[PDB]
RNA sequence: ACUGUCUAAUUAAAACAUAGCAUUGCGAUGGUCAGAAAGUGAUGUUGACGCAAUGUGAUUUCUGCCCAGUGCUCUGAAUGU
RNA sequence: UUACUUAUUCAAUGAAGCGGAGCUGGAAUUCAUUUUCCACGUUCUAGCAUUCAAGGUCCCAUUCGGGGCUGAUCCGGGUUG
């Protein structure tokens, strides 16, 4: 108020230079920048085959939840926990003359690609998880139908890193339950029922759905309103 | 194993889900440098019987060459 | 939540951390004595019957001096080898490929003097 | 024999552009949020004499939008513009010597050089002193305008093509005799290594295909096709009609 | 010649008035006249068009 | 025509050039030209009062007839190759 | 044959204001209420236009300094063709 005065600034084209305003929609990016972005419009844009795009239909975040929090109580041997183990069956087994158990039988999640493939052929599987990145894709693409055959439910969910948290490595393809203790088996086919209905029994029809083509929205906006007007005046 | 599911899928060239691969694929190297270093092979059953291996020392490179 | 506010159309390489070098093993394992000294800055006394002149009536020194020493070097090694005071040094290279120095003392010291102190004449 | 004298321009050796002097490109302000919305104003600080050229250019400074300084512009001036002038370009402003307007917001009859081919290219056609173009019509539907360049040909650009109101100054120059060598001579000094020109028939074989003959004269017919090769190409190439040519000129 | 300004005092390099080593009296007396006039005209031009709107 | 230019070391000329005159190609996704290739290059800091390609040779005067041939060219033809 | 745009191609720019919607106006005539379409800070003058903007507002615990929001409407990150 008092010697204080509103100046303000017309910023209207042939005055008063233009603010600082946020340019991020038009900073020129890295070039790796670029790409890993245009690489994700061009899948999204091409016709994409229903042996691939069966990906993307990926598990929802609660039942999801409720399998990694029933997986992680089946994680493997830590390293500490096995240099454990040893030593007491290392002592018990060669003196106390038990033979070569000391040890209960273990119950842990079983994992590594060629590790689970031969489990699935072997029918040993009850649930298999399968990761949605995987980026040379065709080392995963088979599982759905690897699984389908064998009559082995199994589920597409998100973070391969996440399913590799719960067996202790930095990333994993996939992760699988073979064994379970009598107390969480009901837990399980809980599990394997809603998986089933979202995956296996969707198998056939998803595998007749082509997908992408998919435009970007300058494009789609540009028809939406073309096919707008031209036949509803 | 994986690796021979790998093996018989990679024999259908112009089967629908190789060609868009390959498509995508095609356009992203063209786009890096003429010479790259890969992260990880993209073939790896290929890699594999051809005597790579996961140690460390083992390195992968891509290139381009122009045809005819 | 929502991004980064930018407001430069520029992407810049990102300012990171550069770390001093450690090494886990010396670089030469002794280092060099001195390459130039006082002794190997100035080689021999000019003792040329016109350099001898400059002696008596310019109060000047004369010497043959290392090609690889500069105005500073000679000045700061004739006055710890001689103990003198110098005014000022000039110096040209001789054309037999060696370099002369006419160092001139402060009117206190007598160069004659300091001549046949060094023992030449 | 030898490679003749017009396939050795393409290597530019001695044959590149004399440059020293010259004030740098004649172009159009950058098509920018300003130019393709509102209009901005300049001041010619200058109107100057590029070397090589036959036309004066104009320097004409504006403010820069976007950060506090001045930022100077190289135009080809048109008849009629003057030191001190105010420059509005522009999507709306208005129609008067000197402007620079797109092409879709100037009414057919409408007078423009330095005009674009594709919008943003800073000025293609009718630079040269004393040329224009004549906007002929519009088709608002795909947005084009249809002109008449001076060769005579007519084309159609888009309307978003940014063109400047007048013509180019320093016209009639060709109306008056070089008189003599020297004044040629000091003309193609500014230019570029084109001058003079010896006659292929004053020439032996090795040098060209006129070369040679107890007399001077050509020996087959100087017509040559667009098929031919380098070094087959001298004379009239590709020529649909030959001789003097009578009664008017002026398509249609 | 221009490093020798360096050399010598600042009395030399301007004149007392505003725009001293640099504009030449004749043309600041224009751009005050000019800056003032325009500034006037600039509330001549304003409320003129604020009567405008209001009668249209 | 003039002033000008060349065969250093047998030709300085009527030869070459020149202004003037005329013809030809091209609106840039181009004309002419360079390169083994190229995200290459000359014209081009360019835009037809321009660049590129030929001829004739200042002024005055005048440049007739012939498109069958060889070229060059074409909003042409079509049931032959 | 003619549409599409992500391959490929061309131009531009220290990838700055693109596309869609909304505010206020208003031409417009209402056949129930808006069915729409344009707009939507700069043109007597060879001045001046920069310190995340003054203003307004909310904070830090009132220091001197300093921050947030608004001023400058939302939404999609397709740099613009
Ligand atoms: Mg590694
Ligand atoms: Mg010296
Ligand atoms: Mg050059
Ligand atoms: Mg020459
Ligand atoms: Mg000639
Ligand atoms: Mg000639
Ligand atoms: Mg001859
Ligand atoms: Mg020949
Ligand atoms: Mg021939
Ligand atoms: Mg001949
Ligand atoms: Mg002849
Ligand atoms: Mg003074
Ligand atoms: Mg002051
Ligand atoms: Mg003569
Ligand atoms: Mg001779
Ligand atoms: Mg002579
Ligand atoms: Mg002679
Ligand atoms: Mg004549
Ligand atoms: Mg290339
Ligand atoms: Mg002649
Ligand atoms: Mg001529
Ligand atoms: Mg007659
Ligand atoms: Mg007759
Ligand atoms: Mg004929
Ligand atoms: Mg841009």
């Amino acid at each position: 108020n008092p010697l204080t005065h509103s100046t303000p600034k017309n910023f209207g084209i042939g005055q008063a230079v233009q603010p600082k305003r946020n340019l991020s929609r038009y900073v020129k990016w890295p070039e790796y920048v670029r790409v890993q972005r245009q690489k994700k419009i061009l899948s999204i844009r091409l016709k994409v085959p229903p042996t691939i795009a069966q990906f993307q239909y990926t598990l929802d975040r609660n039942t999801a939840a409720e399998t990694f929090k029933l997986f992680n109580k089946y994680r493997p041997e830590t390293a500490a926990e096995k240099k454990e183990r040893l030593t007491k069956e290392a002592a018990a087994v060669a003196e106390g003359k038990s033979k070569q158990d000391a040890s209960p039988k273990p119950y842990a999640v079983k994992y590594g690609l060629n590790h689970v493939v031969a489990l699935i052929e072997n029918k040993k599987a009850k649930l298999v998880l399968i990761a949605n990145d995987v980026d040379p894709i065709e080392l995963v693409v088979f599982l759905p139908a690897l699984c389908k055959k064998m009559g082995v439910p199994y589920a597409i969910v998100k973070g391969k890193a996440r399913l590799g948290t719960l067996v202790n490595q930095k990333t994993s393809a996939v992760a699988a339950l073979t064994e379970v203790r009598a107390e969480d088996e009901a837990a399980l086919a809980k599990l394997v029922s809603t998986i089933d209905a979202n995956f296996a029994d969707k198998y056939d029809e998803v595998k007749k759905h082509w997908g992408g083509g998919i435009l970007g929205n300058k494009a789609q906006a540009k028809m939406d309103k073309r096919a707008k007007n031209s036949d509803s005046a | 194993g994986a690796y021979k599911y790998l093996e018989e899928l990679q024999r259908k060239k112009q089967s629908d889900v190789l060609r868009f691969l390959q498509r995508v694929r095609v356009w992203e190297y063209r786009q890096k440098n003429v010479i790259h270093r890969a992260a990880r092979p993209t073939r790896p059953d290929k890699a594999r019987r051809l005597g790579y291996k996961a140690k460390q020392g083992f390195v992968i490179y891509r290139v381009r060459v122009r045809r005819g | 939540k929502a991004l980064k506010v930018r407001t430069s159309a520029t992407f810049r390489l990102p300012k990171t951390l550069k770390l001093a070098r450690a090494p886990k093993y010396a670089s030469k394992a002794v280092p060099h004595y001195n390459r130039l000294d006082s002794y190997k800055v100035i080689e021999q006394p000019i003792t040329s019957e016109t350099a001898m002149k400059k002696v008596e009536d310019g109060n000047i020194l004369v010497f043959q001096v290392s090609m690889k020493a500069n105005k500073y070097q000679i000045k700061k090694a004739v006055k710890e080898l001689y103990e003198v005071d110098v005014l000022k040094v000039n110096t040209l290279v001789r054309p037999n490929g060696t370099k002369k120095a006419y160092v001139r003392l402060t009117a206190d010291y007598d160069a004659l003097d300091i001549a046949n102190r060094i023992g030449y004449i | 024999g030898r490679v003749i004298r017009n396939q050795r321009k393409g290597a530019g050796s001695i044959f590149t552009s004399h440059t020293r002097l010259r004030q740098g490109a004649a172009k159009l302000r950058t098509l920018d949020y300003a130019e393709r919305h509102g209009y901005i104003r300049g001041i010619v600080k200058q109107i100057v004499h590029d070397s090589g050229r036959g036309a004066p250019l104009a320097k004409v400074v504006f403010r820069d939008p976007y950060k506090y300084r001045l930022r100077e512009e190289i135009f080809i001036a048109n008849e009629g513009v003057h030191t001190g002038q105010f420059i509005y370009a522009g999507k709306k402003a208005s129609l008067n010597v000197g402007n620079v307007l797109p092409l879709g917001s100037v009414p057919e009859g409408t007078i423009v050089s330095n005009v674009e081919e594709k919008p943003g290219d800073r000025g293609a056609l009718a630079r040269a002193s004393g040329n224009y173009v004549i906007i002929i019509g519009h088709n608002p539907d795909e947005n084009k305008t249809r002109v008449r360049l001076p060769s005579g040909a007519k084309k159609v650009i888009s309307s978003d093509a940014r063109g400047v109101i007048g013509v180019i100054a320093g016209g009639g120059r060709v109306d008056k005799p070089l008189l003599k060598a020297g004044r040629a001579f000091h003309k193609y000094r500014l230019k570029r290594n084109s001058w003079p020109k010896t006659r292929g028939v004053a020439m032996n074989p090795v040098d060209h295909p006129h070369g040679g003959g107890n007399h001077q004269h050509i020996g087959k017919a100087s017509t040559i096709s667009r098929g031919a090769v380098s070094g087959q190409k001298a004379g009239l190439i590709a020529a649909r009609r030959t001789g003097l040519l009578r009664g008017s000129q002026k398509t249609q | 010649r221009p490093r020798q300004y360096a050399t010598v005092s600042k009395t030399h390099k301007t004149v007392s008035r505003a725009y001293g080593g640099s504009r030449c009296a004749n043309c600041v007396k224009e751009r005050i006249i000019r800056a003032f006039l325009i500034e006037e005209q600039k509330i001549v031009k304003k409320v003129v068009k604020e009567q405008t709107e209001a009668a249209k």
